């Protein structure tokens, strides 16, 4: 059940005296001729403020509950008019599943024939109540006429309200941002009002700041066609970075002699590796695995080598150990991703694979990304080796023993480290740029290979040169673009806009008006072109 | 699981001996380097072997070496 | 960015350059980041040098450049 709000829900927006003046104001109001819900008792939403009205004979409605959870979890606002004074409290109240009246608190305050109207809104923590009480002679509807509601209560509570309920017929409407022209009389009261968004005539009255409009044509606001989707297009990907030559390689280098491959001047798709789910380790430093794909670099360096499963932990910033110190050192400010996977069924041999080596001895530790492939005999004692292995002298390298039956810590892992840098260079290594389809003959937003804008895209009859991407008008604005995937030329026509004027005989003749939409196709807005 | 248990002890010997390569000097340094090498040599010798008795012999010697190295680590 | 523009035309002339107007089109654009201060030709040819100048370029119906004015050549061009 719904009723007609007519011109109800208007209240004095402030405490300022004004007389014999038309004042334009913007605030939360009940729209004129809106749909008001008619109740004869559920919990309702509060939204941005609520208009409440009731018709009465014998004081059945007693009060209201405002709050959020309303179940002894959070504070709520309880307003009850019991026999004499109104009692208002804010507490962590426990309410019934169906609250009614018979015949931790932070705030407390104590203050058909009968029509009572109220406005409940909460602004910056202040719960503001406006009200009016008038006599009526009406049973099954709301009266048509104008009145303004006066401020009665202002509670500095700071309480969140999202729902409310009525305590015991009544009507509920909702407030929203609207512009009104309010007419004040000699006695400072409001005698009329115009809802500036109700219709072209009301809009004209507000525009001219008057309740009376003479014969003529007046401009009010503007008409504009809005865009819908966004058309983003880029050139074909064409190629991809040779990551398959790193991760799917048939041979990996020893850790003491790690193999660095330089990747550059290519499209770097990092989504393929990320979502392969074939890696035991995938740890990124300085970059996120889900953002890396959208970053551009000067160089990508892929360092590949084989180590034991237990040694994988050494391939990280701030690490020490046989690998971190003597074979493969990363910096503490390292930027890049460390990826590793189990290769026990590939690199292991029955009896042990001894073709892999690591550095066991070294005079000092390695610098970041430094390599040492020397085979000089290490001197452990004070006696010189003279290049000869023996007592107190060791060959600097030691072999691995990878076999299928090794425990996981001793199983071989293939490790790839992707190190990133950006210099003064253009930075030619970027991930794939995804694109969408092409929409024509509609108002859209767009981005053509970096050229952004808005308008209607249509097929052109133009000629661009083989090296030209877009054209310009005498105004130096863009009037055409080339499609990066299709190589067609499109024209760009700005989405229709123009002023709107209202034609009136004058409000002393008729409230009927005609509306003119300037410089526009009627197909886009009796219709006369 | 015996081979893994022995490898564990050998790993402890090598890792401690590794740290000592940056702490000790003179003869004590030479010894840590020797034991470092030995532990890794045993890792491969253990893989290329059979007979529990030979495996146990490595376990015992490796444990003795680990205890020895701790005498240097605490100095 | 090392930018290369070029044009190839037929001529009938042995000991000079032809007098007439043509425009050179972009062919290559190399994102290198390399410092260049000297160059050499690998095997007659002519070498001139570029400098900041203001030009008025005349475009035709077909989007091509058919003429140009060097705004600093003389009072009339200016
Ligand atoms: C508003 O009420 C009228 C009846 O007066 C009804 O026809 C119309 O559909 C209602 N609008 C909405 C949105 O409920
Ligand atoms: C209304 O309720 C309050 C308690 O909230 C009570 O103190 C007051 O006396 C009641 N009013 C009457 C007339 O009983
Ligand atoms: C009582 O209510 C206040 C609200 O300001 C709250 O901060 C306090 O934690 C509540 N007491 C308990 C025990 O929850
Ligand atoms: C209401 O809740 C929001 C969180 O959703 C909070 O930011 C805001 O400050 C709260 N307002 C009051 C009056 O508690
Ligand atoms: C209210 O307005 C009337 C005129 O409509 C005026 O006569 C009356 O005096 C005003 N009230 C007061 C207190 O002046
Ligand atoms: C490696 O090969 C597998 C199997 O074909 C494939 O799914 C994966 O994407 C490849 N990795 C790279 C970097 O090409
Ligand atoms: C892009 O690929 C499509 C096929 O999906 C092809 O028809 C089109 O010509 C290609 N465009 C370019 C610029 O390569
Ligand atoms: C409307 O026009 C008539 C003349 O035909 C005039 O007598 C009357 O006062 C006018 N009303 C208003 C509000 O101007
Ligand atoms: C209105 O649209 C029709 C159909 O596209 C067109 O023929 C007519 O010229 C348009 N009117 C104006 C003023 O452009
Ligand atoms: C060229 O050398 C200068 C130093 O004289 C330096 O500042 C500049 O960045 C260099 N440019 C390139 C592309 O290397
Ligand atoms: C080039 O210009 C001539 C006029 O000088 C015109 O006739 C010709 O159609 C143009 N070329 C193309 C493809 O339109």
């Amino acid at each position: 059940a719904y009723t007609n709000s007519f011109t109800r829900g208007v209240y004095y927006p402030d405490k300022v005296f004004r007389s014999s003046v038309l004042h334009s104001t913007q605030d939360l109001f009940l729209p004129f001729f809106s749909n008001v819900t008619w109740f004869h008792n559920p919990v309702l939403p509060f939204n941005d403020g609520v208009y409440f009205a009731s018709t009465e004979k014998s004081n059945i409605i007693r009060g209201w509950i405002f709050g959020t959870t309303l179940d002894s979890k959070t504070q709520s606002l309880l307003i009850v008019n019991n026999a004499t004074n109104v009692v208002i409290k804010v507490c962590e109240f426990q309410f019934c599943n169906d609250p009614f009246l018979g015949v931790n608190c932070t705030f407390e305050y104590v203050s058909f024939k009968n029509l009572r109207e109220f406005v409940f809104k909460n602004i910056d923590g202040y719960f503001k109540i406006y009200s009016k009480h008038t006599p009526i002679n009406l049973v099954r509807d709301l009266p048509q006429g104008f009145s303004a509601l006066e401020p009665l209560v202002d509670l500095p509570i700071g309480i969140n309200i999202t729902r409310f309920q009525t305590l015991l017929a009544y009507y509920v409407g909702y407030l929203q941002p609207r512009t009104f022209l309010l007419k004040y009389n000699e006695n400072g009261t409001i005698t009329d009002a115009v809802d500036c968004a109700l219709d072209p005539l009301s809009e004209t009255k507000c525009t001219l700041k008057s309740f009376t409009v003479e014969k003529g044509i007046y401009q009010t606001s503007n008409f504009r066609v809005q865009p819908t989707e966004s058309i983003v297009r880029f050139p074909n990907i064409t190629n991809l970075c040779p990551f398959g030559e790193v991760f799917n390689a048939t041979r990996f280098a020893s850790v003491y002699a790690w193999n660095r491959k330089r990747i550059s001047n290519c499209v770097a798709d990092y989504s393929v590796l990320y979502n392969s789910a074939s890696f035991s380790t995938f740890k990124c430093y300085g970059v996120s695995p889900t953002k890396l794909n959208d970053l551009c670099f000067t160089n990508v360096y892929a360092d590949s080598f084989v180590i034991r499963g237990d040694e994988v932990r050494q391939i990280a910033p701030g690490q020490t150990g046989k690998i971190a110190d003597y074979n493969y050192k990363l910096p503490d400010d390292f930027t890049g991703c460390v990826i590793a996977w189990n290769s026990n069924n590939l690199d292991s041999k029955v009896g042990g694979n001894y073709n892999y080596l690591y550095r066991l001895f070294r005079k000092s530790n390695l610098k970041p990304f430094e390599r040492d492939i020397s085979t000089e005999i290490y001197q452990a004692g004070s006696t010189p080796c003279n290049g000869v292995e023996g007592f107190n002298c060791y060959f600097p390298l030691q072999s691995y023993g990878f076999q299928p039956t090794n425990g996981v810590g001793y199983q071989p892992y293939r490790v790839v480290v992707l190190s990133f840098e950006l210099l003064h260079a253009p930075a030619t290594v970027c991930g794939p740029k995804k694109s969408t389809n092409l929409v024509k003959n509609k108002c859209v937003n767009f981005n053509f290979n970096g050229l952004t804008g808005t308008g209607v895209l249509t097929e052109s009859n133009k000629k661009f040169l083989p090296f030209q991407q877009f054209g310009r008008d005498i105004a130096d604005t863009t009037d055409a673009v080339r499609d990066p995937q299709t190589l067609e030329i499109l024209d760009i026509t700005p989405c229709s806009f123009g002023g709107v004027s209202v034609i009136t005989p004058g409000t002393n003749t008729s409230n009927q008006v005609a509306v003119l939409y300037q410089d526009v196709n009627c197909t886009e807005v009796n219709v006369f072109q | 699981e015996l081979e893994e248990q022995v490898m564990h002890v050998l790993d402890q010997v090598s890792e401690l001996a590794h740290e000592l390569l940056h702490k000790l000097t003179g003869e004590e340094l030479e010894r840590a380097a020797y034991f470092n090498w030995w532990a890794t040599e045993m890792m491969l010798e253990l893989i290329k072997s059979d007979d529990e008795r030979e495996i146990r012999e490595i376990e015992e010697e490796a444990r003795r070496i680990l205890e020895h190295l701790e005498e240097l680590a605490r100095k």
